[PDB]
Parts: C-alpha cells; sequence; structure tokens
C-alpha cells in the first residue's frame, strides 16, 4: 500500500513535466506517453 | 531580360550548364528589334529546358496529382480510414501526447488503403 | 476494415455466387491458383473488401456454401476455379444433405446441425476487428434455399445486431405450377422474413429474366446456364464504389442508406443495359454519357414484372444512377440537367426526390476500358404489383385444399398462414400510404 501510492504519484507526474519545455520536438515526446497509458 | 536571369538562375541552381544560342551576341547593329525578339526566344528556351527539368526528375505533374484533387478529396479510402480514426480521438483539443498518435495514424492509413508511390506521401505533416 | 462475408446458399443461390467469384478474378487481374499479372496492384487499389486478406497474394474469398444437395457442389470441383476456394472454411470432401424438398426439412434442420453451424462461419468474423455485415445470397425457389436461410435471418439479427443485412434474393417462376406446386407456402414465408428480420433486399425476377433472355441474346431453348450471366454482372457492378477506389458511398452502408425511405420499403428495382457484344466496334467514336441515362427510366432494362399503366399514380422516391469505367465527367452534370426536364420519374407530392449519380474506373482490360456502363438501382412504388400478384396466388391455392394437410404434420401445430397475409397487406397499404 505504500509502494503502490508512491508509483500512482509517479504516473501522475511523469505526465505534467514532460509537457513544459521551450517549442522543439516535445509535441512529438508529448504524443507517445498518452498512447501509453491509455492503448 | 529580368525574366531571362530568373530562369537561367534556376537551371544554375541544379548545375552550370546552359549557353547562349549564338556563339557571340551582338546588339551593336541597326537592327535591334529583331534582337531583343531573339533575345525572347532565348527564355523560352530556358523556360522549355526548365520544363524539361520539371518533367524528367522532379515530376510536377505527379506532386500537382499527389497533393491537390486528393487534398480537396479524391481517393477517401485513404481518408474514410483515417476518418474511423477522427472519431475515437478528435472529441476534445490536442494533449502533449495526442499528435505523436495521428501521425502513426496516417501512416497506418497509408498501406490499408495501397498507396501507389510511397515518397509523394510521406509529405503530409500535421498541425497542431 | 470493410469486409462483408457473402452467404452463399441454396441451388440456385450457390451458382450464382460461383461465378460472382469467378468474375472477380477477370477483373481483378488475378488466376485463382497464382499471380501471374503485376495489373492487380497498379490498376486495383483495393481488393481485401471481399477476399480475405493475403498471406501469399493468395486473395481467399469469404465465402461459405451450404446445400443439401450435392449435385451443385459437385459440378464445382473439376472447375479450375475451385483451387480458389479452400476445402476447410465450409466443408470438405463428401459433403452431403438431406433427401429433400421442403420448407420444413431446412427450418428443422437449421437447430439440429445449431453447433455446427454456428462454429465455422464465424471464424471469419473475427479476422477483421470492423466487421460490416452479412449478405444472404440465398434463393427463395425451392424449399432447399427457402427452408435454411429464413433460420439464419432470426439467430443473426440479435447475435451480430450492429452489421449491416442486405440480400440479393432471386425471385422464382410463376410460369406454370406443375413440377413445383409448393411456390406460394416457402416464398411467402421468407419474404415475412425480409421485412421485419431483415433490413432491405435486392429484388431478381425469374419472369424478367427470359424477357431479357429473348431480347438481345437470340436463344430458343432456355436453360439455366443464361441465369449466371445476368445476375454476375449486376453484383460486381453494385461493389464498384467498393470494390474499385469511390469517394462518396463507397460502402455498402453507404449505398443502402441514401435510397431506404423506411422499414419494410426497401425493395429495389434493378436495370442494366449493355449486354450486347457487337456494340464494340462503334464506341470507338466516343459514345457519350448524354444517351446512357435517358433509358435508364424508360422501362426497357428492368428486371421487375410491374404493371405499365400503374406508374402515373406510382412515384418514385429514390433512383441511383452508375456509370462506370469511362464517363468523360465534364458532361456528367450536363446528363443531370436533362432529368428535370421529361420528369421521367414521377416524384412525390410530400416530399423532396433524389437523382443519385456516381462514378468509379473499372478494371485494365479492353472489353471495360472502352464500352459505357450504366447501373440501375431504382426504388419505385409499384412494387406492390408483384407483391398482389403473389398475394393473389396464395389465397387462391387455400381454397382449393392444397398442402394443408401435406403440410403440417412436421413442426406446424397452428396456422400461421394468415400472420404472412396481415404483414404482406401491411406492406402493400403503406406503400400507398406513404405518398400523401
Amino acid at each position: 500500500r505504500i509502494l503502490t501510492h508512491f508509483y500512482q504519484g509517479i504516473v501522475q507526474q511523469f505526465l505534467v513535466l514532460l509537457t513544459t519545455s521551450t517549442d522543439e520536438s516535445l509535441r512529438f515526446l508529448s504524443f507517445r506517453l498518452d498512447f501509453n497509458e491509455h492503448y | 531580360i529580368l525574366s531571362t536571369g530568373k530562369y537561367l538562375n534556376v537551371v544554375r541552381e541544379c548545375g552550370h550548364d546552359v549557353t547562349c544560342p549564338d556563339a557571340k551576341e551582338i546588339t551593336y547593329t541597326l537592327k535591334e528589334q529583331a534582337y531583343v525578339e531573339r533575345i525572347e526566344k532565348a527564355y523560352n528556351y530556358a523556360s522549355k529546358v526548365l520544363l524539361d527539368f520539371l518533367m524528367e526528375e522532379e515530376e510536377l505533374v505527379a506532386h500537382l496529382r499527389s497533393i491537390k484533387h486528393y487534398f480537396l478529396m479524391d481517393q477517401g479510402d485513404f481518408f474514410v480510414h483515417f476518418m474511423d480514426l477522427t472519431e475515437e480521438e478528435l472529441k476534445k483539443p490536442v494533449d502533449d501526447i495526442i499528435p505523436t498518435r495521428l501521425e502513426a495514424l496516417l501512416e497506418l492509413a497509408l498501406r490499408m488503403s495501397t498507396a501507389n508511390t510511397d515518397p509523394f506521401k510521406d509529405d503530409l505533416k500535421i498541425e497542431l | 476494415p470493410r469486409e462483408i462475408i457473402t452467404l452463399q446458399l441454396g441451388q440456385c443461390g450457390n451458382q450464382i455466387g460461383f461465378e460472382f467469384w469467378k468474375q472477380l478474378c477477370a477483373e481483378h487481374g488475378i488466376s485463382p491458383e497464382g499471380i501471374v499479372e503485376e495489373f492487380a496492384t497498379e490498376g486495383t487499389d483495393r481488393k481485401d473488401v471481399f477476399f480475405y486478406q493475403a498471406d501469399d497474394e493468395h486473395y481467399i474469398p469469404r465465402a461459405v456454401l451450404l446445400d443439401l444437395e450435392p449435385r451443385v457442389i459437385h459440378s464445382i470441383l473439376n472447375s479450375p476455379y475451385a483451387n480458389l476456394y479452400n476445402p476447410e472454411n465450409i466443408y470438405l470432401s463428401e459433403h452431403g444433405g438431406g433427401a429433400g424438398n421442403n420448407w420444413a426439412s431446412g427450418f428443422s434442420q437449421g437447430e439440429k446441425i445449431h453447433e455446427d453451424i454456428f462454429d465455422i462461419i464465424d471464424r471469419e468474423a473475427d479476422g477483421s476487428d470492423s466487421l460490416e455485415g452479412f449478405v444472404l445470397c440465398h434463393s427463395i425457389a425451392g424449399g432447399t434455399g427457402s427452408g435454411l436461410g429464413s433460420y439464419l435471418l432470426e439467430r443473426l439479427n440479435d447475435r451480430y445486431p450492429k452489421k449491416l443485412v442486405q440480400t440479393y434474393s432471386v425471385f422464382p417462376n410463376q410460369d406454370e405450377m406443375s413440377h413445383v406446386v409448393v411456390q406460394p407456402y416457402n416464398s411467402l414465408l421468407t419474404l415475412k422474413r425480409l421485412t421485419q428480420n431483415a433490413d432491405c433486399v435486392v429484388v431478381l425476377d425469374n419472369t424478367a429474366l427470359n424477357r431479357i433472355a429473348t431480347d438481345r441474346l437470340h436463344i430458343q431453348n432456355p436453360s439455366f446456364s443464361q441465369i449466371n450471366q445476368l445476375v454476375s454482372t449486376i453484383m460486381s457492378a453494385s461493389t464498384t464504389t467498393l470494390r474499385y477506389p469511390g469517394y462518396m458511398n463507397n460502402d455498402l452502408i453507404g449505398l443502402i442508406a441514401s435510397l431506404i425511405p423506411t422499414p419494410r420499403l426497401h425493395f429495389l428495382m434493378t436495370g442494366y443495359t449493355p449486354l450486347t457484344t457487337d456494340q464494340s466496334v462503334a464506341s470507338v467514336r466516343k459514345t457519350t454519357v448524354l444517351d446512357v441515362m435517358r433509358r435508364l427510366l424508360q422501362p426497357k432494362n428492368v428486371m421487375v414484372s410491374t404493371g405499365r399503366d400503374r406508374q402515373t399514380n406510382h412515384c418514385y422516391i429514390a433512383i441511383l444512377n452508375i456509370i462506370q469505367g469511362e464517363v468523360d465527367p465534364t458532361q456528367v452534370h450536363k446528363s443531370l440537367q436533362r432529368i428535370r426536364e421529361r420528369k421521367l420519374a414521377n416524384f412525390i407530392p410530400w416530399g423532396p426526390a433524389s437523382i443519385q449519380v456516381a462514378l468509379s474506373r473499372k478494371s485494365p482490360y479492353l472489353p471495360s476500358a472502352h464500352r459505357v456502363s450504366g447501373l440501375m438501382m431504382a426504388n419505385h412504388t409499384n412494387i406492390s404489383s408483384l407483391f398482389e400478384r403473389t398475394c393473389r396466388q396464395y389465397d387462391k391455392l387455400r381454397k382449393r385444399e392444397a398442402f394443408l394437410e401435406q403440410f403440417r404434420k412436421e413442426d406446424i401445430f397452428k396456422d400461421n398462414f394468415d400472420e404472412l397475409d396481415n404483414s404482406r397487406e401491411i406492406v402493400q397499404q403503406l406503400i400507398d400510404e406513404y405518398h400523401a
């Protein structure tokens, strides 16, 4: 119960903190991680 | 003569191959209006060797065929496969992981409907 | 993607689907046992819409063929087009059936081979994760195609509820009643299942076949070897937007959606003019598209026995005019210009009508890329004349005490005869009510 609460906090923080840098090919990188968690 | 220099610079961008059709160009003669008409038959020939270079390597007609009526929509079997995948995804604006999937679905819808020339259809990009 | 499973069934339904698959190899540029021509991918841009998708560039047909009579399948394996068919998808060698001639035979045989009939035909369903639907390529004539075909119209309605159902069913012949006499009984039992247990049909009359078979074909003794020639071309003609690359109504749920006004009104009139080979010597002079659709609405190519003086109080609602191959599309709007001036189609006074025209490029072949072809899919409200013809031959037979004691011994305990009569009159009354 302590481990899966950490993993749930990791998977949510991995989405937002990947989607902020200065307008390079990150739109390609932000395309890929939402495709993995949902499909 | 301005448009003459524009077409000879296009072929010069490929390589240094053109020569003026006479061995020596003279305008210091009392006839001068028949010499700008042999200047106009010269840039017509520069158009013809540019029209050459369109028809040999570049395929302007195949480029306009691969874009335009296909861009309105010509062969919808490329697009109704992609329209199956506009009904599952395109309900909300794009997220950060969505445009990575949209190019994956365009290339999926390429070969399920059997494109005839693949380097003419990999030039499609996707607006955010 | 858009995979359709054809359900070839009966004595006549198996033969009309045998040359339907044989027609498809000549236009795809493929052989039933090999690939010898390169015209299959450069000329044809889509092939995996009726065939199964390839494992060795061998496009397997997505077909099943069941019949009580083994005579129709024993004339198949000696032909060189049967190696394209598989001996494990439907049956292996020495397949049989009943004795057998009854509507109650195949209606009772569906629940005793219920385990096997829903086992091997469902293996082709999960091959594609987006199934189009089912077409029942069955027959109405005889008790073989009409007895077992009424069972699958019920159990596939709920096990596969989100799939299109629409059939190319052939109507039986009503000239004399000596060889068969059970024709009014087995036809109306399937015709009830074709309206409420089925969405759409494509009618194909038998008395209208020999009207065309002696029109331009010039035969003296009518044989069964001519019934497959008019039928197999218009089957492949109906999927030209679906097989060949088209844009609008390129699916089978595209074409049928734009023509059906309402459920239990789905009987579509078919027309197809070009069937003569000596027309080929004069199509070299640019024969246009302006003359090919003037004769479609003119009742000459029709395959429906209807009244000639009953078209003034009846109105067209939906009419399809399919041109194929060379169209010269700079004058296809010019052909539709001349439609409003004649008013050859009577229009419904309550709502709008529609003359839909579409085109698709044909096969890279010399009899196909030279001669204009016109496929008609009409919908006219004079189709109750066939329903008045079948019902008047139905109630007259029940007053002669014909097949009331010879038909209710097996699996029939109550009188379901007026259950078919009122539902047929419901169709005939709602057709005339539909134009207010």
